[PDB]
């Protein structure tokens, strides 16, 4: 008994072709070793990960990877198709990296911002720095390691609604009700002198392209969205307003940039606008669809989550027509994590459920259940592998992406977790409740 | 020829509705003489009060549901006219609200009557009625904002132009101030009337003319179809579309002279955009107001209409001035004939 | 005068030009050409244009104007998004820029002095 294999690439990335035959007895670990040899990537710690054979709505589970190939060949899900039963179909994509020994004493808490609110940033990787923003009108830079406050940035006239952090970690940006954004030096805790005026109303959201790949003529910029209904693109180094994007009737709740060339905005006027930031200031496309206010955005694909609890996926860059309408959540989806990550989207909703979606297919991979109340934030913590979600039920749970099963849950008596940031090593949670403390878990 | 929509009666407010029910119940209780046990008599009074409470709510809410044809049920012309004013999507939730409320009041009424009927304790029986009144009182108040929306719309739908979309209509379009209103009055035998319509600047002039014992309806579009459809708001754009259901024939008036204040080029563009869309209905293009009209414009007009070359409705224009009353009856017969003689044979 | 309303770039609208009557004292699209040529850039907020009629001529009194003069100098098209406090766009006029806008206005304006004229424009600019 042998298998014929047919592998076709999924997503932009590696390409290879040629069927290859391997014996039937072989395990998944052996199948990848044969495939990777062909691909020309080595048999190093590179996992090379599989997804299979499109379908699995049925009575049964469909086609898991790890099942031995002779067993799959007989019975994929059905016995297969007419065109299978002869081949096995593999979609191959990297990530992903391992962390070993978990550990566990209770997280250090760092008290701060009295009873306050809204933003969190953790510079992933080397950066130990965590930045919390609050209605208290200040921001605080903290050490993930020490869990002591490095500094508090006390420039703003009022409440800080949003922030952006550069991977260097050296620059911090904030948006306040005072209607200005400020650029700060996280180490010094010194205002850049960067006070950016121009917005009339509160600066609700911002996305920053920390570094610009393109020639120095173009520099790093931050885009901001405001209640005023407009967005502005700012030069971090020289605090100037390069362009203003007008055209939104209602407040701009969410924006994505870093596109370095594409500005994506979601507003209360139930519209999603795609923009050409550079000297033009013109909105090339307006995505119409959402019955209600657009709360969240992801920009690979363009994905919008609305109050009308629908999520729309938008096709390639010029056409402006919707790929698919994802339904199923009951209420407002607070946040979604979408990326080039295999075109996989994870959405957190008020409905207290979280869903994993295949943006290409439109299929719902799975829904995570078990949280009591609305889901405030999420991250694909481990990677493709793990999803981390936070809720009112004071819980940050770790879930298995593949199974959609719940592995374990973090918090007890407290109030709630507003948001989370996750690094490979640790999790930072901003919590609120009567007695407050931000939590830093290490593993 | 009339409105289906007129018939729905005006919805009374929550405030009027709260007072009337209690007063009526109050009247009812003292007049009634309960017979039987002392406890039973009081219980009977309270039961009576509860039931007038139920009765008064159910009567108002039924008046909204009755009188009214449902928005879906009516013919496509008529559905549209309602749709602009309220918004149909807002309207579907609103209809359901009335229904829900009625069900709930009946359910609560039944609940309380049984509980009181059941109870021995005088204090309890009294308290139960108290509770019911409290509950009834909250519901009308919550619904007041949908009642208010419904009441306002009732008046607006009543104003709607009453015209038949089935029978043949002639439609006068063209840019504003072309002399469409005058053309129409000259065309009609009897004096012209005015119909109110939402999202029309003037209103509409409506007239009618007979040839034989056939009647032909005429309406002009001023402000609605006259200018770019895309340029208009979502409510007005929809109003323009209601005209599609309505017209059996479209007549395009051009005023070459620029007395209307608009050039011939603009008029040709608007005409061309509308024209392929209504294959199904006949077209007669008439270049009226000919006496004043300037030759410079005529060249542009000629290029669309007369030329076999690009953009042409395939109809042969009649020079006239209806306002002057030269050829007024000649143009009128042809317009009716183009759709009539057709449609007869067709069907 | 008998006044009229206009949008940037408009010509030949039925409602606006035809009932209000076509200046030139007949033949609209005479004026329809004249207003339209002049009107500048994109429509934005409506301006007054004001009608005066003469024998076989039309003339309009159009001030978008001193503030449209500000727009040219700043290179900023809007107006003060968040009134009197601080603008959303960053349109800070220079002191040298404002006296030159005042120089040019000084015929249209009454103003006695150039320093008087600078206040009058500046008062318009801030709000």
């Amino acid at each position: 008994p042998n298998v014929s294999i047919k592998f076709q690439a999924l997503d932009t990335g590696d390409n290879v072709g040629g069927a290859l035959r391997v014996p039937g007895a072989i395990s998944e670990k052996q199948l990848e070793e044969l495939l990777n040899q062909l691909n020309g990537t080595s048999d190093d710690p590179v996992p090379y990960t599989f997804s299979c054979t499109i379908q699995g709505k049925k009575a049964s589970d469909p086609v898991k990877t790890i099942d031995i190939t002779d067993n799959l060949y007989s019975s994929l899900i059905k016995p297969g198709y007419n065109s299978t039963e002869d081949q096995i179909t593999l979609l191959y994509t990297p990530r992903a990296v391992f962390k070993v020994k978990p550990v566990t004493r209770s997280s250090s808490a760092i008290a701060g911002h009295g009873s306050t609110i809204l933003c969190s940033a953790f510079a992933p990787h080397t950066s130990s720095r965590m930045v919390t923003g609050a209605g208290d009108n200040t921001a605080r830079i903290w050490d993930c390691d020490t869990q002591t406050p490095m500094h508090t940035l006390k420039g703003h006239y009022n409440w800080v609604l949003c922030v952006s952090w550069s991977p260097d970690g050296e620059v911090i940006a904030t948006g306040s009700m005072d209607n200005t954004i400020r650029l700060w030096d996280p180490k010094s805790g010194q205002c850049l002198g960067d006070a950016l005026r121009g917005h009339s109303k509160w600066i609700t959201s911002l996305s920053w392209e920390p570094i610009h790949l393109v020639k120095p003529g173009s520099k790093p910029r931050l885009a901001s969205s405001s209640k005023d209904g407009t967005i502005k693109i700012w030069d971090t180094v020289s605090r100037v307003c390069q362009y203003t994007m007008s055209g939104h009737t209602n407040s701009v709740s969410c924006v994505k940039w870093g596109g370095q060339g594409l500005l994506y905005s979601g507003s209360h006027d139930r519209t999603v606008r795609v923009w050409d930031i550079n000297s033009q200031g013109r909105c090339i496309n307006i995505l119409k669809s959402h019955a209600h206010w657009v709360n969240h955005l992801s920009l690979s694909m363009m994905v919008t989550a609305s109050d009308d609890y629908t999520m729309f996926l938008w096709n390639p860059l010029k056409s402006t027509k919707p790929i698919a309408r994802m339904t199923g959540h009951q209420k407002l989806v607070n946040h979604v994590a979408f990326s080039p990550d295999g075109r996989y989207i994870v959405s957190a909703s008020f409905d207290n459920s979280i869903k994993l979606w295949d943006g290409r297919d439109g299929k719902f991979i799975s829904t995570f259940r078990g949280h009591v109340a609305s889901v405030y934030q999420v991250a694909w913590s481990s990677d493709c592998r793990l999803l981390v979600s936070c809720s009112k039920d004071t819980t940050l749970k770790v879930w298995d992406v593949r199974t959609r099963k719940l592995s374990v849950d973090l918090p007890g008596h407290k109030d709630e977790v507003y948001t989370v940031d996750w690094s490979v090593d640790g999790k930072r949670v901003c919590s609120g409740g009567k007695d407050k403390m931000v939590r830093l878990w290490t593993h | 020829m009339q409105l289906s929509w007129k018939d729905i009666p005006t919805v009374a407010p929550a405030n009027d509705l709260l007072d009337i029910v209690l007063n009526r119940t109050q009247r009812k209780t003292p007049t009634v003489i309960r017979p039987g046990f002392k406890i039973t008599r009081i219980r009977a009074f309270y039961m009576r009060k509860v039931k007038y409470t139920g009765e008064g709510f159910v009567e108002k809410f039924e008046d909204i549901l009755k009188g009214f044809p449902n928005i879906n049920d009516v013919h496509p012309f008529h559905r549209d006219l309602m749709d602009t004013l309220y918004e149909k999507n807002h309207y579907k939730i609103s209809l359901a609200a009335i229904s829900r409320a009625k069900s709930l009041v009946e359910q609560v009424a039944r609940d309380y009557v049984r509980l009181l009927k059941f109870g021995q304790s005088l204090f309890q029986c009294k308290q139960l009625k108290r509770a019911a009144l409290g509950r009834m009182a909250t519901i009308v108040k919550k619904l007041r904002d949908p009642l208010a929306y419904l009441e306002q719309v009732r008046q607006h739908i009543g104003r709607l132009p009453s015209i038949d979309p089935n029978t043949r209509t002639l439609l006068i379009c063209g840019y504003p101030n072309v002399g469409k209103s005058s053309f129409l009055r000259c065309i009609t035998k009897s004096d012209v009337d005015v119909q109110p319509y939402a999202f029309t600047t003037k209103s509409l002039y409506v007239g009618h003319f007979d040839y034989k014992y056939l009647r032909f309806q005429a309406i002009d579009t001023p402000g609605i179809l006259d200018r770019p459809t895309e340029e208009m708001n979502n409510i007005e754009m929809q109003s323009i579309y209601a005209i599609a259901h309505l017209r059996s024939c479209v007549l395009y008036f051009m005023d070459l002279s620029e007395q209307c204040g608009f050039t011939i080029e603009a008029q040709v563009k608007l005409f061309h955009s509308i024209k392929p869309l209504f294959a199904n209905k006949s077209v007669m293009v008439v270049i009226n107001k000919t006496d004043i009209i300037r030759p410079e414009d005529l060249d542009e007009e000629r290029a669309q209409l007369l030329e076999s070359v690009k953009e042409v409705p395939g109809v042969e224009i009649m020079t006239s001035s209806c306002q002057l009353e030269e050829n007024v009856m000649e143009v009128r017969n042809k317009a009716c004939e183009k759709l009539l003689a057709s449609r007869i044979e067709n069907k | 005068y008998l006044y009229l309303r206009a949008v940037g770039g408009e010509v030949g609208a039925s409602a606006a030009l035809a009932p209000k009557i076509g200046p030139l004292g007949l033949s609209p699209k005479k004026v329809g050409e004249d207003i339209a040529k002049a009107t500048k850039e994109f429509k934005g907020i409506k301006v007054t244009v004001q009608l005066k009629i003469q024998n076989r001529q039309a003339a309009a009194s159009v001030v978008p104007s001193a503030s449209s003069l500000v727009i040219t100098a700043l290179k900023e098209p809007p107006r003060d998004r968040k009134k009197d406090k601080n603008v959303k766009h960053s349109g800070n006029i220079q002191l040298d820029e404002i006296i030159e806008i005042a120089r040019q206005m000084r015929d249209k304006s009454f103003g006695r002095t150039l320093a008087s004229v600078t206040k009058e424009i500046l008062g318009t600019a801030q709000s």
